[PDB]
RNA sequence: GGGUAGCGGAGAAAUUCCAAUCGAACUUGGAGAUAGCUGGUUCUCUCCGAAAUAGCUUUAGGGCUAGCCUCGAGGUAAAGAGUCAUGGAGGUAGAGCACUGUUUGGACUAGGGUACCGAAUUCAGAUAAACUCCGAAUGCCAUGUACUUAUACUCGGGAGUCAGACUGCGAGUGAUAAGAUCCGUAGUCGAAAGGGAAACAGCCCAGACCACCAGUUAAGGUCCCCAAAUAUAUGUUAAGUGGAAAAGGAUGUGGGGUUGCUUAGACAACCAGGAUGUUGGCUUAGAAGCAGCCACCAUUGAAAGAGUGCGUAAUAGCUCACUGGUCGAGUGACCCCGCGCCGAAAAUGUACCGGGGCUAAACAUAUUACCGAAACUGUGGAUGAACCU
RNA sequence: AUAGGCCCAGGCGACUGUUUAGCAAAAACACAGGUCUCUGCAAAACCGUAAGGUGACGUAUAGGGGCUGACGCCUGCCCGGU
RNA sequence: UCCUAAGGUAGCGAAAUUCCUUGUCGGGUAAGUUCCGACCCGCACGAAAGGCGCAACGAUCUGGGCACUGUCUCAACGAGAGACUCGGUGAAAUUAUAGUACCUGUGAAGAUGCAGGUUACCCGCGACAGGACGGAAAGACCCCGUGGAGCUUUACUGCAACC
RNA sequence: UGGGGCGGUCGCCUCCUAAAGAGUAACGGAGGCGCCCAAAGGUUCCCUCAGAAUGGAUGGAAAUCAUUCGCAGAGUGUAAAGGCACAAGGGAGCUUGACUGCGAGACUGACAAGUCGAGCAGGGACGAAAGUCGGGCUUAGUGAUCCGGUGGUUCCGCAUGGAAGGGCCAUCGCUCAACGGAUAAAAGCUACCCCGGGGAUAACAGGCUUAUCUCCCCCAAGAGUCCACAUCGACGGGGAGGUUUGGCACCUCGAUGUCGGCUCGUCGCAUCCUGGGGCUGUAGUCGGUCCCAAGGGUUGGGCUGUUCGCCCAUUAAAGCGGCACG
RNA sequence: CUGGUAGUUAUGGCGAGAAGGUCACACCCGUUCCCAUCCCGAACACGGUAGUUAAGCUUCUCUGCGCCAAUGGUAGUUGGGGGCUUCCCCCUGCGAGAGUAGGUCGCUGCCGGG
């Protein structure tokens, strides 16, 4: 699963996930690629899974891209620990994803498992997405 | 279960203390910095740890030396 | 990669340098390396730390200058051992059921597998309780006569949580164990032979099995899993075989077995084994390039009479017989088989063995299918081995053999001599 | 009948007994001990009117100084407030890769033994509270001769307060939970009645000196309970949606666009045809369009596929694509939008519009009247301050 | 009318006895027995500021204090620390 | 072979002592988390805080059996004393004023009393206890107070006593 | 102090939170300090770094040499931020201003304290001169009062002269670190406990939330003899409920009785039996799954205080939950 | 025409190519003294012009790098009002960053010579 290698601080703030995408609002690698019209916090696990049965289907022919990544950590408590006395460990990472930004790229296959292939991934995600091509 | 944070020093009420056009009495206290983010200009000089202040009665003038500095001017 | 000790003792073992490189082994597919290996011949395991009151600064010494973090004992630790040990270390413990619990954890893909492993750990969890709340009943909150405070005790009321939260998984596995044979209902109901296979890990059983499919199975494209990691399947899968002679059987595999294995998950493995506990045929595939095999052959025996498995007739077959030097396979003495599982020979051979084991029944009969009346010669060629057939002007000849059944079936069609 | 007396006596030992009292008897005195703790504190009207914060504290439910209220008295280069014009300090929102971390895909392997790199160059594309080549809106400081408006400041007498609450916006901790906790900013309650939210300190409108069987409006409303539109014009919904809840599923319904075919006859139906080499080859006991793999032709003809689905173990038989005819007005394929449907389960009794009840008395756009407060106005009274005569 | 229910096996305490008036009758206290230790008589110990007393009108086979608790078999190693 | 003053001897051992634990095997029972006999892996038995046994004794604690029975399956009848009606005498705890319903909701988050509905002629007698967060006792549990008291010691400072 | 205790912390400096002046909290996210330097201070004069490539070397990837490129990619006694190449960085010559008395005026600020300062006098260092120098590129490296010790003094000195003693200036003695320091001097048990208060603050029950828990779904890799959807369904995603383990501390401490059993029940449906039906890997018998359905029914014993659980024997069945865990 | 000496945000710089010169300015020669090098007359210091425009310096050309820079649109946002509230929409005022049309091989002051 995608982590950073290291960071230079444990902890980071939660942020916040309003607005249009800053860039990366078109396709420029491939030429079908998920959009998201939503904006939600996407793990790494959420990243694998959609990745996985994106592959699968297309049986190994063609490149993907990945076009997000995830810098951020969040942590959590144990259950039966009262509030206070500092803050929790980190558990995983995640990538804020505002709405307006391409996830995912498909090149190298014909139109009709290109469209399949990504309605696939789109169900393993908590966004609302939409297939979109290049020009 | 425990943190070992929890240190913050005391603030030094640092920045400007005059206004630009406010009439000025000499051996006042006009910037208080670290380091020189703006250099004394005319009538100004600055203390050991860098205050700048006034040292004739005039109006303060903040103004736009060399491209990417400032400097503070107290005219009579 | 974690890093972490090797901890064991004797304690009146047979098997001790087999088993200390088997926790080797095991440590290592759980992507966790090893970084030393302490090992006492102590007699008797020691009271309140597992190893004793000396070895336990060695270990502590080891593992300072080793950079290690966890510490794998060989053998389940009881809670008090476990926090002497890991108060006295001041570092983490974990036995060997902790860590084939999670190893099983990692590797289970199905619900059923993932229930199970769940109930296990549970039931492993279930003693340590009072050490887990120990440090909170010394501070419980204390005083004397409330007057409305509850009516039991903490530890009581934790013994109530688990074990409500542990009987709805058995409910749960129960309703499992009923749906599951569900599916077993049309092999059932059609009596056909089965040829389950058992052994230890890595002795080929997957491998035979798919031998055996790409050989006779008409969906060749079907295959099992085929790896070197320990627990690779753990899940059972049946295929259906068709000998050249149009001759039906089944064919099934199992997961693995290793030594001392945990009580807990034979309860568990004690589901996953129905399907070699009614069998007509097994095969016990016995790895003959390790030297160990006898042990883990006998271990093999022990595990399944545990499962309920007896009274079955068992072919063993030694496999990787190609890596040892100047041998003769593909052979056969008594019950016992030498062979290895990746030549077209091998294979056949197992197949007339289990040939000769399963279908002894069929007696020859000729039959006179009336001219006119078809879907009889059909029959009487995907169901038996016809020797030679005749045509004659009042119907066909046929001569062939066919199970007990059909001489009654079709007893009319026959004509003597 | 006698002995042991409270800083004491007895105790086969239980803190057991010493006048219904014993981890230290009863009575009087010091004594009105002390209580940063709880309770209580008695007549009326007029004017003004807070705080629940900072600092320190054996300090945290206490106190002291300052902040916030009230009374009195002073001095003017009138110093307070709002807006306007002008001048400034400061790096947030946004954005960006020019530095520092994180990171994707390609060309790229001087040299280690080709990322396994010690790695570096370059192209393209991302990311940041503790990154910045940049950088607002507001807020803040000051000058003015601007226009308007009433406070500021100093000295002195008297206090109370230092448990705050919710709502909108910007953050932290929490799980981007809590009527949670902790800050900044504005409002209301506290200390505020009145009208609307059914009832409902904090939400919306709005600040009660007294009297009136007078009028105009605010939020919210005008079928009945209950004052005022069963109002006007143009459309949508059929779900009681309106009046609860997602991923996902769907020939519900209305409005636009792009298009094929068609009175030299479109779709749908009805009639007829639907074949020859030939059972194509291989594999099979068996493979004839239809167990499986290989090219998938020519022929009659305007049509018929080396056969679209049934069927026979397999032949047989059924059927379709396509063609001709029959009658003669429209039919097939996508995108966008509005309103709707399913997903939809809990415990005393309908019980997720206040009720009745509604197919508008629901929703969208626009327009006009009215009801509606202690608000504002009208009439008559009582009163405080300032300034005048 | 008045007048023992019995039997098998185990823990504790040897037994009769004493105890929390008024929640606890006991496996707790005591006990005959064991052992250590102090005391030569104006004894040690205890009450009292002292005088005066108990011990005792006793004498070490006597008197005060600590622990264990019939009876049977036993009571192991350590004198560095206090 | 390292350290220590020395490294737990005999006798017992899931125990009034075992967390894991309903340890494991055997007995008793149709079925025995308690009981009895064994094993030793004694968290954390052990020799005058005595160790291991032990006839007699016990309103001691524990397990089993015979006899017996309304303890029970499952309750039925009868006697007396109260209760109940009449004559005599005649209190108490409690109490803001009360013409003192149900449901769903609201509210200091659990309403006879608020809102919307549903029910209900006025006054009593014998019974039952769901509510009046029913009565009694300024919660003992918990926390607080620079409150108190009793007890301990290698806490501070002292006194008696003795050398 | 998200009840108290165990754990951690208590004073000072730097950054983020901090919402573009200043200030701004939390048992919020990261680090340092309780010094060092006799030159690491002053002044005059001079110059410039890291790294890389290239050729020769004992000598290697990296030691010293030459050239080229090189706006800081270095350095600045030490942590971070701000700053500095017209040096605040690096060398050399001379020195002790790391001086005495002060100080218009400002910053910060409740107080006690803390910070900057042109300029005047006395007497100096460096420099030809103009001039610079009251420690260090700036911001931490420190604690009052009382009481004692040491040095000085044109102060007082209980009838007078002295003296003892005190005063004034300079300086020394604190892990008073709980760092605005109660005293020169200080640890525990209370279940034998007592008083004044509090729902300002915990244990039962109610309330908000729904991480966890129960149940229901979406996609579909796979299993199921071929076969995703008879029956299950991984990696992932979305909800309903308020029975679990939790979080908060809103009512109750001038008393809201707290487990299990007994008697008595009533309600929800997510149905255990019985009733009707669709699909089936439904030949028959026996079953599996789903839809409608709450009318009635839903056992007696052994072990444990037990809820639960295991076991013996039955039954058409031996349901799951709410009602202050009725 | 040139040598000094200042101001001005690099539109003023970098890089590239050409021309020129003893009247200046430099390159250059030598080390006696003043002075000098952790060694070195390289630099500094001193004494002169045998030689030179190949360097520095002056003039001319550029858009290759750099620098400066609109208009329009967009993000954001004070005030007012709405919602289906991880957030989103409407009216008025302010208004970036990036990208771009475009500009740039400098502009002024004093003194001495030719
Ligand atoms: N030398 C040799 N190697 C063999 C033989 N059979 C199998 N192997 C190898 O050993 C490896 C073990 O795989 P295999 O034994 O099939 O897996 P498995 O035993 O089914 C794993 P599990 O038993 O847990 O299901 C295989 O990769 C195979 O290449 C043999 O006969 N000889
Ligand atoms: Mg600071
Ligand atoms: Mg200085
Ligand atoms: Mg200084
Ligand atoms: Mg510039
Ligand atoms: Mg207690
Ligand atoms: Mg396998
Ligand atoms: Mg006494
Ligand atoms: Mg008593
Ligand atoms: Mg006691
Ligand atoms: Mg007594
Ligand atoms: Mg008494
Ligand atoms: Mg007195
Ligand atoms: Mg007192
Ligand atoms: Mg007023
Ligand atoms: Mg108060
Ligand atoms: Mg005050
Ligand atoms: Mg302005
Ligand atoms: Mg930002
Ligand atoms: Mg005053
Ligand atoms: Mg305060
Ligand atoms: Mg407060
Ligand atoms: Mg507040
Ligand atoms: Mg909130
Ligand atoms: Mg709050
Ligand atoms: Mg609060
Ligand atoms: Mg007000
Ligand atoms: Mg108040
Ligand atoms: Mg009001
Ligand atoms: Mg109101
Ligand atoms: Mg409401
Ligand atoms: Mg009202
Ligand atoms: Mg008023
Ligand atoms: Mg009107
Ligand atoms: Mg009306
Ligand atoms: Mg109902
Ligand atoms: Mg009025
Ligand atoms: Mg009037
Ligand atoms: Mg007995
Ligand atoms: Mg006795
Ligand atoms: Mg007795
Ligand atoms: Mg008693
Ligand atoms: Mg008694
Ligand atoms: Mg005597
Ligand atoms: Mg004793
Ligand atoms: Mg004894
Ligand atoms: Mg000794
Ligand atoms: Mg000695
Ligand atoms: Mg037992
Ligand atoms: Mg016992
Ligand atoms: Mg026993
Ligand atoms: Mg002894
Ligand atoms: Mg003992
Ligand atoms: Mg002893
Ligand atoms: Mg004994
Ligand atoms: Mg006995
Ligand atoms: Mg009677
Ligand atoms: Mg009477
Ligand atoms: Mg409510
Ligand atoms: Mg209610
Ligand atoms: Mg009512
Ligand atoms: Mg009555
Ligand atoms: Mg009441
Ligand atoms: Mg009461
Ligand atoms: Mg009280
Ligand atoms: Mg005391
Ligand atoms: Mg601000
Ligand atoms: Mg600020
Ligand atoms: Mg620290
Ligand atoms: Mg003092
Ligand atoms: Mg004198
Ligand atoms: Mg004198
Ligand atoms: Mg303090
Ligand atoms: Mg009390
Ligand atoms: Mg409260
Ligand atoms: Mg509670
Ligand atoms: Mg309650
Ligand atoms: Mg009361
Ligand atoms: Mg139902
Ligand atoms: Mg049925
Ligand atoms: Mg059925
Ligand atoms: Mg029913
Ligand atoms: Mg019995
Ligand atoms: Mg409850
Ligand atoms: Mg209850
Ligand atoms: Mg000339
Ligand atoms: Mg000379
Ligand atoms: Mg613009
Ligand atoms: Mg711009």
């Amino acid at each position: 699963m995608l982590v950073p290698k290291r960071v230079k601080y444990r902890r980071e703030f939660r942020g916040n996930m309003r607005g249009r995408a800053k860039g990366g609002t078109e396709v420029a690698f491939g030429e079908y690629g998920l959009q998201a019209v939503e904006a939600s916090w996407i793990t790494n696990r959420q990243i694998e899974a959609a990745r996985i049965a994106m592959t699968r289907y297309m049986k190994r022919g063609g490149k993907v891209w990945i076009k997000i990544f995830p810098h951020k950590s969040y942590t959590s408590k144990p259950i039966g620990v009262r509030m206070g006395k500092g803050k929790g460990a980190p558990e995983g990472w995640v990538s804020p994803v505002k709405r307006g930004k391409i996830m995912f790229e498909i090149a190298g296959v014909p139109e009709d498992v290109a469209r399949e292939a990504l309605r696939l991934a789109a169900h393993k995600l908590p966004v609302k997405t939409k297939i979109v091509k290049r020009e | 279960g425990s943190t070992s944070n929890g240190r913050d020093s005391e603030s030094k009420r640092l920045g400007a203390k005059r206004a630009d056009g406010q009439f000025v009495t000499g051996g006042s206290i006009l910037y208080r910095q670290r380091g020189t983010k703006i250099y004394p200009g005319t009538n100004v000089g600055r203390g050991g740890d860098d205050t700048l202040f006034a040292k004739t009665d005039g109006v303060v003038r903040f103004e736009r030396m060399g491209r990417d500095k400032k400097k503070v001017s107290v005219y009579p | 990669e974690k890093k972490v000790l090797i901890v064991g003792i004797s304690q009146k073992q047979k098997d001790f340098d087999y088993s200390m490189e088997e926790l080797a082994n095991l440590a290592a597919a759980n992507n966790m390396e090893v970084v030393g290996e302490i090992r006492q011949n102590i007699d008797r395991e020691n009271r309140a730390t597992y190893v004793g009151k000396g070895k336990v600064d060695e270990i502590k010494g080891l593992a300072e200058m080793q950079d290690a973090r966890l510490i794998i004992f060989n053998d389940e630790l009881s809670p008090s051992q476990i926090r002497n040990l890991e108060e006295a270390l001041e570092l983490d413990v974990m036995d060997r059921t902790g860590l084939i619990l999670a190893i099983f954890a990692n590797r289970a893909k199905t619900k059923e597998a993932q229930l199970q492993v769940q109930i296990a750990k549970l039931q492993y969890e279930l003693p340590r309780i009072f050490g887990q709340g120990e440090d909170m009943d010394q501070q419980s909150g204390k005083g004397g006569l409330s007057n409305r405070g509850s009516g039991e005790k903490k530890i009581e009321t934790d013994r109530r949580t688990i074990k409500h939260q542990i009987r709805h998984l058995q409910k749960e596995l129960d309703m499992l164990v009923d749906d599951r044979e569900v599916r077993r209902r049309k092999r059932k109901k059609n009596e056909i032979p089965v040829v389950s296979l058992v052994g230890y890990t890595n002795a080929g059983k997957s491998t035979t099995m798919n031998g055996l499919v790409r050989a006779y199975s008409e969906t060749a494209d079907k295959q099992v899993f085929e790896k070197d990691m320990l627990f690779a399947t753990l899940e059972t899968s049946v295929r259906e075989i068709v000998l050249p002679d149009n001759k039906q059987f089944l064919l099934t595999d199992t997961v693995g077995f290793v030594s001392k294995l945990p009580h807990q998950l034979v309860k568990a493995f004690r589901s996953t084994l129905e399907e070699a506990r009614d069998a007509d045929l097994l095969i016990h595939v016995v790895d003959y390039s390790d030297p160990h095999y006898k042990t883990m052959m006998k271990t093999t025996e022990e595990t399944l009479k545990v499962v309920g498995v007896e009274d079955v007739p068992v072919i063993y077959a030694y496999n990787k017989a190609d890596l040892l030097e100047d041998e003769m396979y593909p052979k056969q003495t008594g019950n016992t088989i030498i062979f290895s599982a990746r030549e077209e020979e091998s294979l056949e051979f197992l197949t007339e063995v289990i040939r000769k084991e399963l279908f002894a029944s069929y007696e020859k009969a000729t039959f006179l299918i009336p001219f006119e009346a078809g879907q009889v010669v059909a029959y009487l060629n995907e169901h038996a081995d016809i020797l030679e057939t005749e045509y004659l002007e009042n119907g066909t000849q046929i001569v062939a053999e066919v199970s007990p059944a059909d001489l009654q079936k079709l007893a009319e069609y026959q004509v003597a001599e």
